[PDB]
């Protein structure tokens, strides 16, 4: 089962062009059965379909688009890309890579986070939340989406709650993370809230202790 | 250019339910059809593909059929993991055109929140800024309501909300409650206080703090 | 003579007879006629099609972009097929797109309407797309039969398939889905194929597909053995149960003159008999009887030779031949080293020239059969373009009773035989690219 994985700028300017690229894992690029496409998810709205390329080499684009999508393939590093030029506040959506087999799509990347702003990029500041008995983190005054949070490394899963961002009045996000624990283990246990934002190329490890 | 239009757009059933989506297209598709599962803040999933054929990891209680313009999909014993937004695809002409999109709740016991609350760090207040969590924990329905009290006087656009999607397992949700002061405002007031308001709660319970 | 007589623009391969209007399948066209005089009413364009790298068979490609052709290519009808179960109607299956299916539904009180609902018989296969079920029909040759079932309808194809790797099967049973929008095959039993390695080294041609006495009977011409030149005349046979193929056995179909032998089945029919052959063949007036016109090979080759014979089987008889245990199992599904094992009979099922060696001057490529009276009358095509009309009967030969070039053209396999009120009706025989109306009696 081959994998994707989108990568490419989180903050593009209005009247900019955007670049992505779709990078193939597990399986060629090059093949006869299987092929690549774009589609993009506005932010709470649905799919819409940017472009494909088959295998021939051709390229088909949204009608909505077609003026300044551009859509290609590079054999060698098993990568496809989109570029999207004259690049405005509408084009803030999520842009997911996809392989397609007869025109319909089987599999799917994460996805990446593309926000047109004229707004510069800021890193989070992390806060404890300190102390069954909730605790977590506060993330705070950050842009653009997204950052994601993990609790000592991905080995605490169970009663972690990772709330949706709001969008402040400042136009920066700020985004909490908590998670319910016995009230016995505050003592025994240390517990690492691990933020990551990749627009800003931000990690951080806080520590959450009792009073 | 081929409209996809999809119904309900919401839909709520208890888990055991047989849920039941119908797209309808403005055309002929015949069979280039598909419907998608998406979890929220993930990848869409394949489910169904040519309108009836389930896909290879997918489990039997999913189904759908249809062919022309009408088509259903049909998840036979509903379950708390099928929270999720669906979606129809059409690929029997270009552009390919995705439907509105279905989001499936599941129904369940009324539970009430777990409430905490927790004072600004000093970490923070260094920053010169106060922000105050009020965290309502594992609880149904999802329509729920804080009220933010300092030195007992009500709080209007200070604070701000957010609520989790749907648990995969206990199908309940949570909330937390964001009230933002300057520091030099939240040195001015003692009490600081969340009043929730619940279907689950007796009476609006308060949770409170002192200021040190 | 003055028949009623149409002429098409391009060569007919198929026809069918619906509801009072005759449907010709030719190269880039299905034509609609009149019963009464093959008056033209209304017609189908199917080709030419263009076949590209980007368009997939039954999607509407027109709405893609500015689309560089690749190839364009004519569209030989290679199967045409009347559904009257699921709905009033006429499903064609293409030699362009894959040979895929398209399917004219006809609207209650307007027969002739071929135009107005067009379906297309295709259905994205994801999970594995190496194996289409609505790839049904192979360019190269095809014969299509269509049963109902338990309420479903199956179609069972024998495709004639040289190596072109991509995925057609060699006799296969499909199930129409009852949505109607695609095929399906439901075991790994419901298809048989030629191996791999012999797909070229061992071809077989389709000749004539039938169902009777609760079974499937395909007739097909192949090498007489892997290894061999010799061409051969083969009636496979296999069960219609389980909703799979079972109990396959294919063996040799012989036309011997008394030994000259006419080893290359031409045409054949499926029809009753009348009183005076029935008593003369040990059948009865309700039996099925397969009449089929044979030919004399070339040497190391299937091309006939300009010998004809004719002689006939009653399928009973075929059947308890058939129920007679010697054997070897099926020597190009497996390696050469009614209720599981593929089978291939070694003696030849053999019949008597029922002419006598009256046409072993002449190549016959057609055959029909109607009874009048005690007697049983067989309409005889001939690649010269010769028609005639023989009575039939084991006990003395006869002079044919109507003779007569038709065309020059040979005549085609393909025939309709109907019956007006009175027992009198007539024959649609096809000449190339024209089909002319024939009585029955004279």
């Amino acid at each position: 089962q081959l994998q994707l994985q989108e990568s490419g700028p989180g903050l593009v300017k209005p009247s900019e062009t955007l670049s992505l690229t779709c990078t193939v894992s597990g399986g060629s690029i090059s093949s006869s059965v299987y092929y690549w496409s774009w589609i993009r998810q506005p932010p709470g709205k649905g799919l819409e379909w940017i472009g494909v390329i088959y295998p021939s080499g051709n390229t088909y684009y949204s009608p909505s688009l077609k003026s300044r999508v551009t859509i290609s393939v590079d054999t060698s590093k098993n990568q496809f890309s989109l570029k999207l030029s004259s690049v405005t506040a509408a084009d803030t959506a999520v842009y997911y890579c996809a392989r397609t087999i007869y025109d319909l799509f089987d599999i799917w990347g994460q996805g990446t986070m593309v926000t047109v702003s004229s707004a510069s990029t800021k890193g989070p500041s992390v806060f404890p939340l300190a102390p069954t008995a909730a605790l977590g983190c506060l993330v705070k005054d950050y842009f653009p989406e997204p950052v994601t949070v993990s609790w000592n490394s991905g080995a605490l899963t169970s009663g972690v709650h990772t709330f949706p961002a709001v969008l402040q009045s400042s136009g920066l996000y700020s985004l909490s993370s908590v998670v319910t624990v016995p009230s016995s283990s505050l003592g025994t246990q240390t517990y690492i809230c691990n933020v990551n934002h990749k627009p800003s190329n931000t990690k951080v490890d806080k520590k959450v202790e009792p009073k | 250019d081929i409209q996809m239009t999809q119904s309900p757009s919401s839909v709520s059933a208890s888990v055991g339910d047989r849920v039941t989506i119908t797209c309808r297209a403005s055309q002929g598709i015949s069979s280039w059809l598909a419907w998608y599962q998406q979890k929220p803040g993930k990848a869409p999933k394949l489910l169904i593909y040519a309108a009836s054929s389930l896909q290879s990891g997918v489990p039997s209680r999913f189904s759908g059929s249809g062919s022309g313009t009408d088509f259903t999909l049909t998840i036979s014993s509903l379950q708390p993991e099928d929270f999720a937004t669906y979606y129809c695809l059409q690929a029997n002409s270009f552009p390919p055109t995705f439907g509105g999109g279905t989001k499936v709740e599941i129904k369940r016991t009324v539970a009430a929140p777990s409430v905490f609350i927790f004072p600004p760090s000093d970490e923070q207040l260094k920053s010169g800024t106060a922000s105050v969590v009020c965290l309502l924990n594992n609880f149904y329905p999802r329509e729920a309501k804080v009220q933010w009290k300092v030195d007992n006087a009500l709080q209007s656009g200070n604070s701000q909300e957010s609520v989790t999607e749907q648990d995969s397992k206990d199908s309940t949700y949570s909330l937390s409650s964001t009230l933002t002061l300057s520091k030099a405002d939240y040195e001015k007031h003692k009490v600081y206080a969340c009043e929730v308001t619940h279907q689950g709660l007796s009476s609006p319970v308060t949770k409170s703090f002192n200021r040190g | 003579y003055q028949l009623p007589n149409f002429t098409a623009e391009t060569p007919i391969q198929n026809v069918i007879l619906h509801e009072h209007h005759i449907f010709l399948g030719a190269t880039n066209y299905i034509y609609v006629l009149n019963e009464e005089d093959l008056q033209k009413v209304a017609e189908y364009k199917t080709g030419p099609v263009l076949e590209h790298p980007d368009c997939f068979p039954c999607q509407d490609c027109s709405s893609k972009a500015n689309l560089s052709g690749g190839v364009w290519k004519d569209n030989i009808n290679m199967a045409l097929v009347v559904d009257t179960y699921y709905d009033d109607q006429l499903i064609s299956c293409g030699s362009v797109n894959r040979g895929t299916c398209q399917r004219h539904v006809f609207p209650h009180n307007h027969t002739a309407d071929i135009q107005s609902e067009v379906h297309c018989i295709f259905s994205p296969q994801i999970e594995e797309p190496s194996q289409c079920p609505d790839c049904v029909v192979s360019a190269l040759g095809a014969k299509v039969l269509s049963s109902v079932k338990d309420r479903f309808i199956n179609f069972f194809v024998g495709n004639t398939i040289n190596s072109s790797y991509f995925p057609l099967h060699s006799i296969s049973v499909r199930r129409l889905k009852e949505t109607k929008d695609g095929f399906m095959f439901l075991t790994d039993q419901s298809y048989i194929d030629v191996l791999p390695e012999f797909r070229d080294s061992y071809p077989i041609k389709y000749v004539h597909a039938f169902e009777s006495n609760n079974f499937i009977y395909f007739l097909t011409v192949q090498r007489e053995t892997l290894d061999a030149q010799t061409f051969h005349t083969r009636i496979i046979r296999f069960c219609s149960i389980n909703s799979g193929l079972h109990s396959y056995m294919e063996m040799p179909l012989e036309c011997i003159l008394t030994k000259e032998v006419f080893n290359i089945l031409q045409a054949a029919y499926v029809s009753k008999p009348g009183a005076q052959l029935a008593r003369q063949i040990g059948a009865s007036l309700n039996d099925d009887i397969l009449f089929g016109v044979f030919a004399q090979s070339k040497p190391d080759s299937a091309e006939p030779m300009d010998r004809s014979a004719m002689c006939a089987f009653p399928i009973k008889y075929v059947n308890d031949f058939f129920n007679k245990i010697n054997v070897r199992c099926l020597q190009h599904f497996y390696g050469p080293n009614c209720e599981e094992y593929r089978t291939e009979f070694t003696t030849a099922l053999q019949r008597v020239d029922l002419f006598m060696g009256q046409f072993s001057e002449v190549l016959l490529t057609s055959i029909s059969t109607f009874i009048k009276g005690d007697l049983t009358i067989a309409n005889l095509g001939t690649s010269e373009g010769r028609f005639m009309q023989v009575v039939v009967s084991r006990s003395g030969p006869s002079t044919p009773h109507v003779n007569f070039l038709l065309d020059s053209h040979p005549v085609s396999p393909e025939v309709i035989v109907e019956h007006t009120l009175n027992q009198n009706g007539y024959t649609l025989v096809i000449t190339g690219k024209k089909i002319t109306k024939i009585p029955l009696n004279g």
